[PDB]
């Protein structure tokens, strides 16, 4: 899996 | 002031989650700690879909601090998205009661490692300057409240080993010598939003291979974020590390590695205000497993950012206790104990 705010 | 232990599940070496409060009486939920981005978020009882039926979710109607705001909010993360309407109430961390927090409600939820998770939602520890709708931020809170005393940084264990009883920990106004040896090496943050800082390079020396591989060659920059579970890269550089590496990749988002061929990996290294932070392949191979198969998941990813950088995840913040630092803008980084 996860990549968290673009 | 304080410090507040907030206990971490491990799922899989791949999210960690911890418990809050919201509301009076306290409604409970799990969410993750998340130092990339800036909000936190909650399934709203508003919410009748399938994933709102399958979590935890927040009643205002219940707590008698809930005050209203309505706003719309929408946040966009790598692996989900988040909209729904703002609200205000008291939000707990351990014995720490933070008043007068802002959270979205969320109403539509989307990603499958969103819709899918054993957390409710996410709390974010980011700069509040990328908080959606400009909202405070819950440490940001906590330091307007004074909760901290004089300490004003959080400290992140995180546990690399998931057959292992105590998952994690996220520290707010304190640093734990006991999860750490050695010093600490400190690097400035540069633009504060994420918890970004400049790296020196990145490298892989093989005993196996006539050359090493130098990456970041001239410098770059990263961020500390605990809501990513591997390391990310610009793709053109992850993509050659991982050649030297012998990942492959004909699908998905990651690069594979043979599960036989694991004891002959390289370490892979990042230097940091000068000083070096070995990965062994221990460290950077995530076992996975999905469509019935044991995979071995290179921890290396690429992924393309709007100014190029390097996303250093769980993988690295496993082995590396990092101190978040606000008094003074700063990360700290020392070998786990």
């Amino acid at each position: 899996x996860v990549v968290x705010a673009x | 002031e304080g410090p507040y232990p907030e206990p971490l599940v491990n799922l899989l070496d791949v999210v960690y989650y911890g418990p809050i409060s919201i509301g009076t009486p306290p409604q409970d939920f799990q969410v993750i700690f998340d130092t990339g981005s800036a909000n936190l978020w909650l399934p709203s009882s508003k919410c009748t879909t399938k994933y709102c039926l399958h979590h935890h979710r927040y009643d205002s109607s219940k707590s008698s601090t809930y005050e209203a705001d309505g706003r719309n909010f929408t946040i966009v993360y790598g692996s989900g998205n988040v909209e729904g309407f703002i609200s205000k109430d008291v939000c707990r961390i351990g014995s720490a009661k933070v008043s007068g927090q802002p959270l979205g409600e969320a109403l539509v939820v989307g990603g499958e490692s969103l819709l899918e998770a054993p957390f409710d939602g996410i709390l974010g520890l980011a700069y509040p300057s990328i908080a959606v709708d400009g909202v405070v931020p819950v440490f940001d809170n906590m330091m307007k409240q004074g909760l901290l005393g004089e300490q004003n940084v959080f400290s992140v264990y995180l546990n690399r080993d998931p057959s292992s009883k105590e998952g994690g920990e996220v520290l707010f106004g304190g640093i734990d010598h006991d999860h750490y040896k050695g010093s600490i090496t400190y690097v400035p943050v540069t633009a504060k939003g994420y918890w970004q800082f400049h790296v020196d390079g990145v490298k892989s020396v093989s005993a196996s291979k006539s050359a090493p591989e130098l990456l970041c060659k001239d410098g770059c920059e990263a961020i500390a974020d605990t809501g990513t579970s591997l390391i990310t890269g610009p793709p053109e550089e992850v993509d050659s590390l991982n050649q030297y590496l012998g990942g492959t990749k004909t699908e998905g988002g990651q690069y594979l590695l043979d599960c036989d061929k694991l004891e002959s990996l390289p370490n892979v290294t990042f230097t940091i205000s000068g000083k070096e932070f070995s990965l062994r392949s221990k460290d950077y191979v995530l076992k996975v497993n999905q469509q019935g198969q044991t995979l071995c998941v290179s921890g290396f990813m690429g992924l393309e950012m709007p100014q190029p950088l390097w996303i250093l995840g769980d993988v690295f913040l496993g082995p590396y206790y990092t101190i978040f630092d606000r008094d003074q803008d700063r990360v700290g980084f020392a070998e786990v104990a």
